[PDB]
C-alpha cells in the first residue's frame, strides 16, 4: 500500500508511469502541426 | 475544403483507435476468453 | 559407394568455386 | 619505405582481386580454421555424446550418415558452458567423444563472421561508398549469435545449441517448439512477415523491372543483351512501372522514387530478421509465446477448447519424447 | 495538520497542472514576454513553497 | 459502336480504382471471402464441427480465430447454401462449415480473377505481362494446400482453417505426421524464400549504398525524379564492391531483376509439388537404409531417429482432440513418454 | 598438449597484434579521397 | 474507482494537444 | 465542380461501413460475463 | 527558418534532431530534458509498485524491478530479506519526482529561448566538435561527477548503515562493510577471469567485500583520469588515429552501452548476490538445481540410499560427477554445477556435496527454500503465465530476471546497431561522401581492373 494521507491520489499514481511515452507522441503532433518541414 | 486542420483530426483519430484497441486489450482480462 | 559420392559432389562444388572467381568472364565498361 | 608501411599499403590495397584489410587478418584465419574443422568432422567424426548420459549420436558420413541427416553434433552436457579446447583434454580420443569440434568450429566461426561484416565496412570506406551494407548483413548475423551462443548461454549448456546439420536443424526447431511455443512469439511471427514479404517483394521489384526494358534487342538473341555493363542510361522505363502498378492497386500505393523503393526493399526483411533474432534471444530467457491454454470456459466450468488448447496437444508429444532418458525429475526448466 | 494537507497537496496537483500547460505556452509566446515572466517567478517559487511544505508538514499526518 | 463497346469503354476508363473486364469476377469474390472470414472469425462457431470456440464472440483473441474446416463426414461435399445439407438454412449452414467452402472458392476466383487483372492492365498501359507470370507461384501454392490436398485425404476437415493459430497447427501435424521437413521439395521452397529475401535486403542496401551526390541535402531521397535517363546509383562500383568481399557480382542490371523474379517464384512452385505429393501421402518420412541398421544395432543413433520419436510424441498425443470424429481412446499406459516427463 | 598451447597463444597474439597497430597506423587517412 | 482513473489520463492525455492548439492560434514560435 | 457519388465512393463505403459496425459488435462482446 | 526546415538544415522531418549537431544552446536543453524523462520514470514507476506493494508476498510475484533496487541497498528491509519499513521507497520515489520538474523546467528553457548558440554567450560553456581539448575537458568534468557517485555507494555500505548481504550467517540480513577489499591481485583479478562456465569474469563476484572494495578504485581511477584529461590534450597517436566530430563522439559511446548492456543482461540472469535471489527470485541455474535437492529430500526420507541410487543412464539418479570430480547433482541440472547458493553451501565439502551431512544436516529451512525456488523458476509465457510452454493458466508469474535480462539484451544489441550505423556514418561524414559518390570523380573509375 502507500500511505493513507496519500491513498485519495491512487488513480492518480496508477497513471503517472505512461507520461513518459506521451511525450515520443507529442512530437508528433507539434510537427504535424508544422507540416513535416 | 480544410476549415479544420488535418493534424486536429488526426490526432483526434488517433486518440480515438487509442482507445478502442485498449478496449480489446482490456478484454482479454475480464469476461469471456479470461480462463477465470 | 556412399561416402565417396558425397565427397565428389562436395569437391566439384569446390572446385567449381575456385573457376567462377578467378576464372571468370571480367566485366569491362563501355 | 619500411617494411611496416609497405605491408600497411598491401593490406588495405584496393587492387587486390579479393579485399584483405584489417578485418580480414582476423577474419581469414578465423574462417579457414572452422571449415577445414567442419569439412573433416562432417566426413569421419565419430560419435558424439551430446546430453551427456553416455549416449553417442552418430553425426559423420564414415559413421553411417547421408547429407541430409549427418551434423557436427553439440558439446557434451556434462562441460555446459565450460571452455572446452583440445588442451583441456587429456587426447583428441576424449576430446571427440566429448564433442569438442563443435565449440572450436562455432568460435572461430561467429569470430570471422562478425569480421566479415566490419570487411564489409572497411572496403566501402576505401571505395567511397555510404557504409550501411554491413548494417543489413547485421541480421543474418545476430540470427547466428541467438542459435549458436546467446540460447546456450541463457539455458546453460552448449549442448542445447543447434546443430551443425540439416536434420540437426530440425531437432533444434521440434525442441525450441514444446519449450518455448516460437510460434505463438510475436518475434517470430514479425519473422515470418519479413521472409515472406520478403520474397514477394522480391518477385515484385524483380517482375516490375523486367516488364518495362527499353527494346534494345531482337527476338532471336536474349534481353539482357540490351544492357552493357557501365553504361549511363537506366535500361528500363520507370514511369512505365510507376503507372501499370499504380492502376493495379491505387496510384498512391506505388513507389515513384526508385531510392524510396530500393530503401523498403532493404528495409522490411533486415529489421523482420533483427525481430525474429531477438525472439531467439530473449526466449533463451524464458520469455515464450502467447499462453492461452484452457483460457475459454463455459458458464459451468467445462474447458472449451480453441485452436489453442491443440497446438499445447502437439507440444506435449514433443516435450514427453525429446531427450527421453535425459530427465529424472517431473519438470523440464532448462 | 489533520487536513491542512490534502488541501495543500491538492492546491500543489493544481497548480503543477496548470502550469505544464501555462510555462510552456507562455513560452514559445511574444505576446508579452515581460508582463508573461512574473507569472512564471510567482508559480514556481510557489510551487516550491507548496511542495515544502507538504513535506515537512507531511510528518503530522504519516 | 455497339452495347459492347460502349461497355468496353466505361470498364478500362482511367479512374481512382481501376475496374476492368477482370474486375467482375475479382471484385464481387475477393470481398466476399474476406468478408466471410471477417463475419466468420466475428460470429460463427465450430462447435459441432472440431469441438472448438473459435469467434470474437465466444471469448477468441485475434489468433485463436478461425473458420475452421467443415466436419470430417462431410467428405469433398461443396456445401452450398442450397444444397442438400443445409437445406437452405443460412444458421445450420454456419453450424456445419459453409462458410470454409465459401471461403475457399470464391477466394479461388478471386485469385483468378486479379491474375486477369495483371493481364489486362499490362496490355492497356504496353508492358510485358512479367507480374502476371510471377504470380503464378502464389496461385499454385493456394490450390495444391487447400484444394488438392484435401482432395486426396478424407474430407476438407484436414485442410488448413482460416486463423493464425490454426494454421500454426497445421504446420506440426505435417512434422507429425509427413515429416515435412524432410522432403526436398519443401527444402528447395525454404531456399527459395530465404534466397529471395536475402537478394531483397542485399539488392536494397546495394542500391542504397552506391548512389550519386545528385543533390545538396543529408537525406539523399529528394535527389531523384523519375524523368530521368541516367542511373541513380553507380553499377561499376557495386561490381567491385561485391567482386572483392564476396568474390563475384552482378554486371547486368536485367538479369539482376530476372534472378530476383526465378529464385522466389520458382521455390514456391517447388513447394507446391510436395504438397501435391502428401495429399496421396507420398511421404518423405523414412530412409530404409538407417531403419534396417538401427533396428538391429540398438547402439546407432543419428539425428534422423531422435526426429522420428518427436513425430511418434506429436501424433499419439495431439490425435484425440485434433482427429474427434475417430473417437480415438488412448489409455495413459498406452502413451509414448521418456523418462520423468 | 601444452606445447600446442604455446602455440596457439603465440598465433592468436600474433594475429591480433597486426589489428591493432593496423588500424592505428593512420587508418582514417586511408581513403580516396581528403587526407586528414 | 475506474472512473477516478479514466478522469484523469483524459486530462493528462488532453494537456498535451492543448499546447500545441493554443499558440497554433495566437501563431507562436512552433 | 467535383462529383460526390463516384465507383471510388462504393468502394470506401463497402468496406468502411461493415467496419465501423463490426468495431460496435466486438465492443459490446467484451463485457460479456460467463 | 532557423535550421528547422529541410531547405536549410539539409535533413528531413524523421531525422530532423540532428538540426542541432552545430547548436549547442537547443542541444543542451534537449539532453537535459531527456535527463528529466528518467528521473521522471525512476520516481513514478516506484510510488506506482509501492502502491501496488504488498508485503505477505514475495517481491517477484508482484513484478518489481527498482523496489528490490532499493531493498538490496539495505534501506526498508530486515533479517531475511523482509520488509519492515515502506518509508524508504516512499522517500525514494517522491525525491526523484519532485526532481523531475526543475530539470524539465532547464530542459525546456534552453530549447525554447534559451541562447540557441552558447559560444557567444559564454566561453566556459560554448564548445567546438573539433576542439580536442575542450571536448577533453568536458569529459574530464563528468569523469569527476562519475567518480564521486562511485564513492557513494561505498559511503552507504561503510558509514550509512550497510547493505544487504544474502551471504550473512544465519540468515540474510543487512551488514555494515568495514573492510572492503583493496587487494589487487583480487579486484583486477575479475577482470582477467574467463567469461565461460566455471569463472564467469566479473558476474563471479560473490561477496560485498569484493563489491564494495572494488568500487572505490573505479572511484579515484575516475577522479585521476579526470584530472589527467582536464590537464591534458591527446597525444599524436590519438589525434591520427579516431574521429574527431560531433556524431563520431556519439557513436563511440553508443558502442560503450551496448558492452554494458550485454553485461547488465548476464549480471541479473546468474549473479544472486548483488541480485539477491530473495527479492529477484531464483536464477535459472539455481532452481534447477532446488529441484534435484527438493527430491533427494523426499525419497530419502521413504527409505532411499541416495548415494548409490543408480538411474537409467548408467548415471547416479540423484548425485554424480563433474568432469573434474566434484560430486554434483544429478540429471539435466549436471550443467548448473557451478552455481553457489546460501541455502546449499552448508552441505558443501572438500569434494563437493558431502553424502553424510545430506542424510544428516539438511535442515526444514533449506527444504522450504528449495521448495520454494522450484516452484519460481524464471519460466513463463508473454502474457504471464507462470510454467514450462505447457502449463495452463493459473499462476501469474514471470521473475523480474526474465523482464530485466530480455529487455537488456534488445537495447544493447539495438545500440550495437546504432553504433554501427553512426560510427560508419562518421567516418562517411568527416570523409565527405556520405551523401552519394561524386560522378565527375568516382574513385573507382580511375583504379585498375581486378582482370
Ligand atoms: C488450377 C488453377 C485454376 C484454379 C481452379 C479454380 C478451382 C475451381 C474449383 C474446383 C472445384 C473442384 C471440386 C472438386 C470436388 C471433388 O472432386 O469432389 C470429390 C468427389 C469424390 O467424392 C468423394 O468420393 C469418395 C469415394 O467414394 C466412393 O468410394 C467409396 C469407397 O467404397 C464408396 O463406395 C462411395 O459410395 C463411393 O462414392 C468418398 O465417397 C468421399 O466421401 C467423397 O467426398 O469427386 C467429384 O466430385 C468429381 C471428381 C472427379 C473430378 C476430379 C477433378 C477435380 C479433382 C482434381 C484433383 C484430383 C486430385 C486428387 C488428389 C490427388
Ligand atoms: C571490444 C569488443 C572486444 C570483443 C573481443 C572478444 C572478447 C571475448 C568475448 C567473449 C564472448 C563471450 C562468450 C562467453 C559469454 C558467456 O558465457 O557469458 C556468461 C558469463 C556468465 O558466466 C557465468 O557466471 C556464473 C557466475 O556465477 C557464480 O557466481 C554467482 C555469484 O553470485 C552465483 O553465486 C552463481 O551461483 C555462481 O555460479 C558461473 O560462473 C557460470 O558458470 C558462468 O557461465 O557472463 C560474462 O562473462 C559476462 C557477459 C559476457 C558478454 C555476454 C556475451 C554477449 C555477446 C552478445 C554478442 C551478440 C553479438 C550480436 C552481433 C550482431
Ligand atoms: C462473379 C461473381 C461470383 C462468382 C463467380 C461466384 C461463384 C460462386 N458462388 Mg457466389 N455470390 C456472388 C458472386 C459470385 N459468386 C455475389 C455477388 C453474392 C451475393 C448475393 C454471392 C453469394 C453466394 C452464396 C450465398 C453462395 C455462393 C456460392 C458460390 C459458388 C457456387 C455458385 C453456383 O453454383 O452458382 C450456379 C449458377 C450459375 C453457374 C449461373 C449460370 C446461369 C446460366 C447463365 C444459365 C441461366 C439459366 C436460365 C436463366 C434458365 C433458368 C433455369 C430454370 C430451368 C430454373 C461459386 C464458387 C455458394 C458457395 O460458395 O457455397 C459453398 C453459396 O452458397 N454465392
Ligand atoms: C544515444 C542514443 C542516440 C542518439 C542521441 C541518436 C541521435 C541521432 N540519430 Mg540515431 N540511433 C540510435 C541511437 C541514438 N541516435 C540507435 C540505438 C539506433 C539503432 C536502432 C539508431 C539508428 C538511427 C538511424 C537509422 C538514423 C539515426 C539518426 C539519428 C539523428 C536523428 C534522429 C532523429 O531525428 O530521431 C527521429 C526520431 C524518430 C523518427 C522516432 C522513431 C521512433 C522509433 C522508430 C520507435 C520507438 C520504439 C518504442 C520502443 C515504441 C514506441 C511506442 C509507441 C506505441 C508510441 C541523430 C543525430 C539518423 C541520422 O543518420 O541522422 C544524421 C538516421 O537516419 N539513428
Ligand atoms: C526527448 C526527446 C526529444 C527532445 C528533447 C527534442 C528536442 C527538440 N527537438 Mg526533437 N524530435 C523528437 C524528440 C525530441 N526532440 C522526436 C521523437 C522527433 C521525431 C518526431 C523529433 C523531430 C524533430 C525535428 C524534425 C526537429 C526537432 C527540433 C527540436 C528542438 C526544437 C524544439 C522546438 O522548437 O519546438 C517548438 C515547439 C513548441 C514551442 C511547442 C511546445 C513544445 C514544448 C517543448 C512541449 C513541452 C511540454 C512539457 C510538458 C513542458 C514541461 C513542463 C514544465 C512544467 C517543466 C528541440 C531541442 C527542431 C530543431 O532541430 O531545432 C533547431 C527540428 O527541426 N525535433
Ligand atoms: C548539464 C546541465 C546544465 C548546463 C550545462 C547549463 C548551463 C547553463 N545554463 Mg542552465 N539549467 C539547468 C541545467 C544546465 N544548465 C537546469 C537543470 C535548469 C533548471 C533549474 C537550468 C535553468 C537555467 C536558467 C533559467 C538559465 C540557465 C542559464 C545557463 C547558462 C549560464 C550558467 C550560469 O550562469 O551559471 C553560473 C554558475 C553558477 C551560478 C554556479 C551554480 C552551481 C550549481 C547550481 C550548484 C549545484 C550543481 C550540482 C553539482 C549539480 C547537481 C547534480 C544533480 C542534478 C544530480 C549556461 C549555458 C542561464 C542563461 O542562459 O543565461 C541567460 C539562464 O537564464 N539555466
Ligand atoms: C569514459 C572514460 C574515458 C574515455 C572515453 C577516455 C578517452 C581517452 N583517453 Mg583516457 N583515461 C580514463 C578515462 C577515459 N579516457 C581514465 C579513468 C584514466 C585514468 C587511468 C585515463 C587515462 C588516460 C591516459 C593516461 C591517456 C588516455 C588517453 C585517452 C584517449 C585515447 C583513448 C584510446 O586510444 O583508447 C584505445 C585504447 C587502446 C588502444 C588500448 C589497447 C586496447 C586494449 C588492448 C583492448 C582490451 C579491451 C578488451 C576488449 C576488454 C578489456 C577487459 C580486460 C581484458 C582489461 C581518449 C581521448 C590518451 C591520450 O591521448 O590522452 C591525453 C593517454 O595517453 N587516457
Ligand atoms: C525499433 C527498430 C529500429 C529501426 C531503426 C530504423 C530502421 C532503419 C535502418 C534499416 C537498415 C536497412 C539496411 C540499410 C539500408 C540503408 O542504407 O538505408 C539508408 C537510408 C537512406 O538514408 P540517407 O543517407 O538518405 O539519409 C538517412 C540519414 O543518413 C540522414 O542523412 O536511411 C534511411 O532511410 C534512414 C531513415 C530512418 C528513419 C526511420
Ligand atoms: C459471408 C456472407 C456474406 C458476406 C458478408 C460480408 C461481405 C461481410 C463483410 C464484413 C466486413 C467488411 C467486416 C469488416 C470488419 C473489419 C474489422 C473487424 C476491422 C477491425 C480492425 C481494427 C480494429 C484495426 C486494427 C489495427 C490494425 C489493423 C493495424 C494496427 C493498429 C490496429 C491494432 C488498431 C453475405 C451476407 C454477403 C452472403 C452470405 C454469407
Ligand atoms: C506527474 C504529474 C503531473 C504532470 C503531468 C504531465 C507532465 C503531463 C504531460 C502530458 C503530456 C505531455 C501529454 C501528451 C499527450 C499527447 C498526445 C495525446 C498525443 C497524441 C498523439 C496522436 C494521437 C498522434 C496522431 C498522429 C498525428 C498527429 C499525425 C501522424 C499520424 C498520427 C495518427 C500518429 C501533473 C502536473 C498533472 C500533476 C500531477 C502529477
Ligand atoms: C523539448 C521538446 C520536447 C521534449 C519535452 C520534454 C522532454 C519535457 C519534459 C518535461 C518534464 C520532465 C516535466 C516534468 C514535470 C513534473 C511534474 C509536473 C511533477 C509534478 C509532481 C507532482 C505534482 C507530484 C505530486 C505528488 C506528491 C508531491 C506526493 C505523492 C503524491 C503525488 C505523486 C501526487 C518534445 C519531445 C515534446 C518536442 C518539442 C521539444
Ligand atoms: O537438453 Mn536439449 O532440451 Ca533444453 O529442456 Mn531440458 O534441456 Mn534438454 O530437455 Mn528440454
Ligand atoms: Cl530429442
Ligand atoms: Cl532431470
Ligand atoms: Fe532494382
Amino acid at each position: 500500500k502507500l500511505p493513507e494521507a496519500y491513498a485519495i491520489f491512487d488513480p492518480l499514481v496508477d497513471v503517472l508511469p505512461v507520461i513518459p511515452v506521451l511525450f515520443l507522441a507529442l512530437a508528433f503532433v507539434w510537427q504535424a502541426a508544422v507540416g513535416f518541414r | 475544403g480544410g476549415r479544420i486542420p488535418l493534424w486536429i483530426v488526426a490526432t483526434v483519430a488517433g486518440m480515438g483507435v487509442i482507445v478502442i484497441v485498449g478496449l480489446f486489450f482490456y478484454g482479454a482480462y475480464a469476461g469471456l476468453g479470461s480462463s477465470l | 559407394m556412399e561416402t565417396i559420392t558425397y565427397v565428389f559432389i562436395f569437391a566439384c562444388i569446390i572446385a567449381l568455386f575456385f573457376f567462377a572467381i578467378f576464372f571468370r568472364e571480367p566485366p569491362r565498361i563501355t | 619505405a619500411n617494411l611496416w608501411e609497405r605491408f600497411c599499403n598491401w593490406v588495405t590495397s584496393t587492387d587486390n582481386r579479393l579485399y584483405v584489410g584489417w578485418f580480414g587478418v582476423i577474419m581469414i584465419p578465423t574462417l579457414l580454421a572452422a571449415t577445414i574443422c567442419f569439412v573433416i568432422a562432417f566426413i569421419a567424426a565419430p560419435p558424439v555424446d551430446i546430453d551427456g548420459i553416455r549416449e553417442p549420436v552418430s553425426g559423420s558420413l564414415l559413421y553411417g550418415n547421408n547429407i541430409i541427416t549427418g551434423a557436427v553434433v553439440p558439446s557434451s552436457n556434462a562441460i555446459g558452458l565450460h571452455f572446452y579446447p583440445i588442451w583441456e583434454a587429456a587426447s583428441l580420443d576424449e576430446w571427440l567423444y566429448n564433442g569438442g569440434p563443435y565449440q572450436l568450429i562455432i568460435f572461430h566461426f561467429l569470430l570471422g563472421a562478425s569480421c566479415y561484416m566490419g570487411r564489409q565496412w572497411e572496403l566501402s570506406y576505401r571505395l567511397g561508398m555510404r557504409p550501411w551494407i554491413c548494417v543489413a548483413y547485421s541480421a543474418p548475423l545476430a540470427s547466428a549469435f541467438a542459435v549458436f551462443l546467446i540460447y546456450p548461454i541463457g539455458q546453460g549448456s552448449f549442448s542445447d545449441g543447434m546443430p551443425l546439420g540439416i536434420s540437426g536443424t530440425f531437432n533444434f526447431m521440434i525442441v525450441f517448439q514444446a519449450e518455448h511455443n516460437i510460434l505463438m512469439h510475436p518475434f517470430h511471427q514479425l519473422g515470418v512477415a519479413g521472409v515472406f514479404g520478403g520474397a514477394l517483394f522480391c518477385a515484385m521489384h524483380g517482375s516490375l523491372v523486367t516488364s518495362s526494358l527499353i527494346r534494345e534487342t531482337t527476338e532471336t538473341e536474349s534481353a539482357n543483351y540490351g544492357y552493357k555493363f557501365g553504361q549511363e542510361e537506366e535500361t528500363y522505363n520507370i514511369v512505365a512501372a510507376h503507372g501499370y502498378f499504380g492502376r493495379l492497386i491505387f496510384q498512391y500505393a506505388s513507389f515513384n522514387n526508385s531510392r524510396s523503393l530500393h530503401f523498403f526493399l532493404a528495409a522490411w526483411p533486415v529489421v523482420g530478421v533483427w525481430f525474429t533474432a531477438l525472439g531467439i534471444s530473449t526466449m533463451a530467457f524464458n520469455l515464450n509465446g502467447f499462453n492461452f491454454n484452457h483460457s475459454v470456459i463455459d458458464a459451468k466450468g467445462n474447458v472449451i477448447n480453441t485452436w489453442a488448447d491443440i497446438i499445447n496437444r502437439a507440444n506435449l508429444g514433443m516435450e514427453v519424447m525429446h531427450e527421453r532418458n535425459a530427465h529424472n525429475f517431473p519438470l523440464d526448466l532448462a | 495538520m489533520t487536513i491542512l494537507f490534502q488541501l495543500a497537496l491538492a492546491a500543489l496537483v493544481i497548480l503543477s497542472f496548470v502550469m505544464v500547460i501555462g510555462v510552456p505556452v507562455a513560452y514559445a509566446s511574444p505576446q508579452d514576454w515581460d508582463r508573461s515572466k512574473q507569472l512564471i517567478f510567482l508559480g514556481s517559487g510557489l510551487w516550491i513553497a507548496l511542495v515544502l511544505v507538504v513535506g515537512v508538514l507531511n510528518f503530522f499526518v504519516v | 459502336r455497339g452495347w459492347f463497346d460502349i461497355l468496353d469503354d466505361w470498364l478500362k476508363r482511367d479512374r481512382f480504382v481501376f475496374v476492368g473486364w477482370s474486375g467482375i469476377l475479382l471484385f464481387p469474390c475477393a470481398y466476399l471471402a474476406l468478408g466471410g472470414w471477417l463475419t466468420g472469425t466475428t460470429f460463427v462457431t465450430s462447435w459441432y464441427t472440431h469441438g472448438l470456440a473459435s469467434s470474437y464472440l465466444e471469448g477468441c483473441n485475434f489468433l485463436t480465430v478461425a473458420v475452421s474446416t467443415p466436419a470430417n463426414s462431410m467428405g469433398h461435399s461443396l456445401l452450398l447454401l442450397w444444397g442438400p445439407e443445409a437445406q437452405g438454412d443460412f444458421t445450420r449452414w454456419c453450424q456445419l462449415g459453409g462458410l470454409w467452402t465459401f471461403i475457399a472458392l470464391h477466394g479461388a476466383f478471386g485469385l483468378i480473377g486479379f491474375m486477369l487483372r495483371q493481364f489486362e492492365i499490362a496490355r492497356l498501359v504496353g508492358v510485358r505481362p512479367y507480374n502476371a507470370i510471377a504470380f503464378s507461384a502464389p496461385i499454385a501454392v493456394f490450390v495444391s494446400v487447400f484444394l488438392i490436398y484435401p482432395l486426396g485425404q478424407s474430407s476438407w476437415f484436414f485442410a488448413p482453417s482460416f486463423g493464425v493459430a490454426a494454421i500454426f497447427r497445421f504446420l506440426l501435424f505435417f512434422q507429425g505426421f509427413h515429416n515435412w521437413t524432410l522432403n526436398p521439395f519443401h527444402m528447395m521452397g525454404v531456399a527459395g524464400v530465404l534466397g529471395g529475401a536475402l537478394l531483397c535486403a542485399i539488392h536494397g542496401a546495394t542500391v542504397e549504398n552506391t548512389l550519386f551526390q545528385d543533390g545538396e541535402g543529408a537525406s539523399t531521397f529528394r535527389a531523384f525524379n523519375p524523368t530521368q535517363a541516367e542511373e541513380t546509383y553507380s553499377m561499376v562500383t557495386a561490381n567491385r564492391f561485391w567482386s572483392q568481399i564476396f568474390g563475384i557480382a552482378f554486371s547486368n542490371k536485367r538479369w539482376l531483376h530476372f534472378f530476383m523474379l526465378f529464385v522466389p517464384v520458382t521455390g514456391l512452385w517447388m513447394s507446391a509439388i510436395g504438397v501435391v505429393g502428401l495429399a496421396l501421402n507420398l511421404r518423405s518420412y523414412d530412409f530404409i537404409s538407417q531403419e534396417i541398421r538401427a533396428a538391429e544395432d540398438p547402439e546407432f543413433e543419428t539425428f534422423y531417429t531422435k526426429n522420428l520419436l518427436l513425430n511418434e510424441g506429436i501424433r499419439a498425443w495431439m490425435a484425440p482432440q485434433d482427429q474427434p470424429h475417430e473417437n480415438f481412446v488412448f489409455p495413459e499406459e498406452v502413451l509414448p513418454r521418456g523418462n520423468a516427463l | 598438449m601444452e606445447t600446442l598451447k604455446i602455440t596457439v597463444y603465440i598465433v592468436v597474439t600474433f594475429f591480433v597484434l597486426l589489428f591493432v597497430f593496423g588500424f592505428l597506423s593512420g587508418d582514417p587517412a586511408r581513403n580516396p579521397k581528403r587526407k586528414d | 474507482e475506474v472512473i477516478a482513473q479514466l478522469t484523469m489520463i483524459a486530462m493528462i492525455g488532453i494537456a498535451g494537444p492543448m499546447i500545441i492548439f493554443l499558440l497554433a492560434v495566437r501563431r507562436g514560435n512552433l | 465542380s467535383y462529383p460526390i457519388f463516384t465507383v471510388r465512393w462504393v468502394a470506401v463505403h463497402t468496406l468502411a461501413v461493415p467496419t465501423i459496425f463490426f468495431l460496435g459488435a466486438i465492443a459490446a462482446m467484451q463485457f460479456i460475463q460467463r | 527558418a532557423t535550421n528547422r526546415d529541410q531547405e536549410s538544415s539539409g535533413f528531413a522531418w524523421w531525422a530532423g534532431n540532428a538540426r542541432l549537431i552545430n547548436l549547442s544552446g537547443k542541444l543542451l536543453g534537449a539532453h537535459v530534458a531527456h535527463a528529466g524523462l528518467i528521473v521522471f520514470w525512476a520516481g513514478a514507476m516506484t510510488l506506482f509498485e509501492l502502491a501496488h506493494f504488498i508485503p505477505e508476498k514475495p517481491m517477484y510475484e508482484q513484478g518489481l524491478i527498482l523496489i528490490p533496487h532499493i531493498a538490496t541497498l539495505g534501506w526498508g528491509v530486515g533479517p531475511g530479506g523482509e520488509v519492515v519499513d515502506t518509508f524508504p521507497f516512499f522517500v525514494v520515489g517522491v525525491v526523484h519526482l519532485i526532481s523531475s520538474a526543475v530539470l524539465g523546467f532547464g530542459g525546456v528553457y534552453h530549447a525554447i529561448r534559451g541562447p540557441e548558440t552558447l559560444e557567444e554567450y559564454s566561453s566556459f560553456f560554448g564548445y567546438d566538435w573539433k576542439d580536442k581539448n575542450k571536448m577533453t575537458t568536458i569529459l574530464g568534468f563528468h569523469l569527476i561527477v562519475l567518480g564521486i557517485g562511485a564513492l557513494l555507494l561505498v559511503a552507504k555500505a561503510m558509514f550509512f548503515g550497510g547493505l544487504y548481504d544474502t551471504w550473512a550467517p544465519g540468515g540474510g540480513d543487512v551488514r555494515v562493510i568495514t573492510n572492503p577489499t583493496l587487494d589487487p591481485r583480487v579486484i583486477f583479478g575479475y577482470l582477467l577471469k574467463s567469461p565461460f562456465g566455471g569463472e564467469g569474469w566479473i558476474v563471479s563476484v560473490n561477496n560485498l567485500e569484493d563489491v564494495v572494495g572494488g568500487h572505490i578504485w573505479i572511484g579515484l581511477i575516475c577522479i585521476a583520469g579526470g584530472i589527467w584529461h582536464i590537464l591534458t590534450t591527446p597525444f599524436g597517436w590519438a589525434r591520427r588515429a579516431f574521429i574527431w566530430s560531433g556524431e563520431a563522439y556519439l557513436s563511440y559511446s553508443l558502442g560503450a552501452l551496448s558492452m554494458m548492456g550485454f553485461i547488465a543482461t548476464c549480471f541479473v540472469w546468474f549473479n544472486n548476490t548483488v541480485y539477491p535471489s530473495e527479492f529477484y527470485g531464483p536464477t535459472g541455474p539455481e532452481a534447477s538445481q532446488a529441484q534435484a535437492m527438493t527430491f533427494l529430500i523426499r525419497d530419502q526420507k521413504l527409505g532411499a540410499n541416495v548415494g548409490s541410487a543408480q538411474g537409467p543412464t548408467g548415471l547416479g539418479k540423484y548425485l554424480m560427477r563433474s568432469p573434474t570430480g566434484e560430486i554434483i547433482f544429478g540429471g539435466e541440472t549436471m550443467r548448473f554445477w557451478d552455481f553457489r547458493g546460501p541455502w546449499l553451501e552448508p552441505l558443501r565439502g572438500p569434494n563437493g556435496l558431502d553424502l553424510n551431512k545430506i542424510k544428516n544436516d539438511i535442515q526444514p529451512w533449506q527444504e522450504r527454500r528449495a521448495a520454494e525456488y522450484m516452484t519460481h523458476a524464471p519460466l513463463g509465457s508473454l502474457n504471464s503465465v507462470g510454467g514450462v510452454a505447457t502449463e495452463i493458466n493459473s499462476v501469474n508469474f514471470v521473475s523480474p530476471r526474465s523482464w530485466l535480462a530480455t529487455s537488456h539484451f534488445v537495447l544493447a544489441f539495438f545500440f550495437l546497431v546504432g553504433h554501427l550505423w553512426h560510427a560508419g556514418r562518421a567516418r562517411a561524414a568527416a570523409a565527405g561522401f556520405e551523401k552519394g559518390i561524386d560522378r565527375e570523380s568516382e574513385p573507382v573509375l580511375s583504379m585498375p581492373s581486378l582482370d
